[PDB]
């Protein structure tokens, strides 16, 4: 109800331990993802992070 | 410190390539904690002034504002960008804010005759291209390039950028895909602020250049207002996509480009397929870039500053705040679950 | 008469409470077919004036504007009316044309208070809610009426009704449903085009009315402006949902009523869940109802005049044009099937 | 691709032999139906006829 909805929009996505520490910081540090109706600017953070050349070794 | 008390900088209601008056500003802050200064003339008019309310460390999030739409408003807008920095900040310190506007979309129009375009029932451009595989007479269409957000501050009277967070380029009249580029950041104040190349669409605006072209966002430095629509299209029918406030890039039958530390580039030619490029974010050496930039914002941009959660007391410096009510929580890499002491990892 | 020939009315890119400028109509009607005159002052103020170009029958099919929509932008407005009819017009003739514009939306706001409640996080509304069951203090939430649609001409100097397509009725702010009611038809002239019923929330304008309130929609004879909010939401936090041009009836916690011939009603009370109602459309009895009065538009309404296509050539007196540069295609009821003749079917 | 497209977001809905006039009348001759870009308009005045009382004996 409010993990699985974000994964509803953006994917089962992979992360390493460095895009971890920055997803943490995106999942709850961020108005984006710590505000409900903002779910799709969330969505899209992550999917970015996902393509991020950090995340992508 | 309350950890929830944060400043919210939206564009005051204003919007297009000019930035917002005291009078907005006053109207979209009543009743909050926020109260800023907007200049009424000069390079700083449409930008808000505010005061660090204590010395301490801050978290500063800026968003840039998304591009414009095409001629069909099916492809998705360029996102702005999103760029998260931490500062220390000292009382009474003064933040220079502009908080970029979005570009115009090319559809719909409040003229019939370019409604017609956007509706599908006049088709000049798609026989233009068929019949010569160029725009040159019915130009128009692209999207404006979105404005980019600015946080910066006078050092000495010399402006001195901390975040820049770049706006998404227009798309192209006949954007037929939604490929977007890797976000570009910049971290070095010594790489120029230059504005982008223009082409018949105009290229967004830097932090530090000097604008001639009307169709080209200016710079920060000299306004960063949005530049306007190419000459062709106003002449041969008022089809107006001008880039947002912050340095967006007027339109054409191509893209503008969005603003940013340097700017993003626009088509050479009058290329009805050519996107504008999003600008060049930045973020200052003088702070830490919390997180990387990344593409979201798909209106006008916006700043968000709070107090930076101070959390080198557990053994992993990254922490949160737990939403119900709660204490700091510090979290854990990998797989390793909190210890009954609440600092470290195991 | 060629076929494709028509003139397409729409409110020139202005929104909000008040009609178009001169200017305004000039710049969306710029290279079309289409040219008015646009009064500047006075009760005529924001009407359309066009010439007929011809003495001839012409089907005029109006569009009233929708509702605003309410706090949570989750449940559909309410749309504006469509209403078809067919008239006798001699060349030279003065058509008064009003193009009803949107009721204001709660949300988005500019203010970043309301802003806060638009996105969920402030619930003082549902507070407010759940300790009296009824809201005197937070007033504010609820969509303005959207305007409605009068074409009409000057007999005498005295107004005469043609064509009224309602505008949509404003959804309350906390509108659990999407139910709406069947579209109300005036035909018969003697019955009274009277203001709807003004509570919290402002009722919409008629066509003949006296206005006092403010935060009621405006009949057509004395501006047809749309009403401004209930005091205590503009008091309060400055929550302002104004009624649409055209009658619109402002917005409270409850919904504003639309505009029509009679103004839609509003709740007698603030009640943050009861919709405003459309107005009542009207069809002159000096022309022939081509097609029911039906709810479609989702935004700014419209007026579009066109030659009307005799069908009374063939036995069947419907017919139509087919699209792809064809001749007059007679239609045939049930499943018979034209014959060779092309009049009648068999 | 011409007709099937409009069915796809109003319906498999009725029609009386009355609710055929207008039907065939708001089909050709408004413009929410002959403009392709104005589909949805279309489907909302077709669903509204539906619902119309004439069409409801």
């Amino acid at each position: 109800m409010k993990d699985k909805f974000l994964k509803h929009l953006t994917g089962p996505l992979y992360f390493s331990p460095k895009c971890s520490k920055h997803f943490h910081r995106l999942y709850h540090n961020t108005r984006d993802c710590t505000i409900p109706a903002y779910y799709k600017r969330c969505a899209r953070l992550l999917t970015r992070l996902a393509v991020s050349p950090v995340c992508m070794e | 410190f309350d950890p929830t008390v944060h400043w919210l900088f939206t564009t005051c209601g204003a919007s297009g390539p000019h930035g917002p008056t005291q009078a907005q500003c006053n109207n979209a802050y009543q009743n909050s904690n926020l109260s800023v200064e907007v200049g009424s003339e000069g390079p700083l008019k449409g930008i808000q002034i505010w005061k660090v309310p204590a010395t301490d460390t801050y978290s500063i999030s800026g968003y840039g504002a998304a591009g414009g739409k095409g001629g069909k408003n099916t492809m998705m807008r360029s996102h702005g960008v999103s760029v998260l920095g931490i500062f220390n900040l000292e009382k009474d310190d003064m933040l220079y804010i502009l908080v970029g506007q979005q570009g115009e979309d090319a559809c719909p129009s409040t003229n019939q005759l370019i409604q017609k375009v956007c509706i599908g029932e006049n088709n000049v451009i798609e026989e233009e291209i068929r019949v010569n595989r160029s725009v040159h007479e019915w130009a128009g269409g692209g999207g404006g390039g979105g404005g980019a957000t600015y946080v910066f501050k006078m050092k000495d009277g010399v402006p001195v950028p901390l975040i820049i967070a770049a706006g998404g380029g227009g798309r192209a009249y006949g954007a037929k895909t939604d490929t977007f580029h890797p976000e570009r950041l910049e971290n070095n104040s010594s790489v120029l602020g230059l504005n982008g190349n223009s082409g018949a669409a105009g290229g967004g605006g830097g932090w530090n250049d000097n604008t001639s072209l009307l169709w080209a966002g200016k710079s920060l430095q000299e306004g960063a207002t949005g530049g306007h629509s190419c000459p062709q299209a106003m002449k041969k029918w008022g089809w107006e996509t001008r880039g947002g406030f912050g340095g967006g890039g007027g339109g054409c039958s191509s893209g503008g480009g969005g603003g940013g530390y340097i700017g993003g580039n626009a088509a050479s030619n009058n290329d009805p397929e050519m996107d504008g490029e999003d600008g060049v974010s930045f973020i200052s050496p003088l702070g830490i870039l919390y997180t990387p930039a990344l593409k979201v914002m798909e209106g006008h941009g916006e700043v968000n500053i709070k107090h930076y959660l101070n959390c080198s007391h557990c053994e992993v410096d990254e922490c949160h705040m737990d939403p119900e009510s709660h204490k700091v929580i510090c979290f854990c890499d990998h797989g390793t679950v909190l210890a009954e002491d609440g600092v470290s990892c195991i």
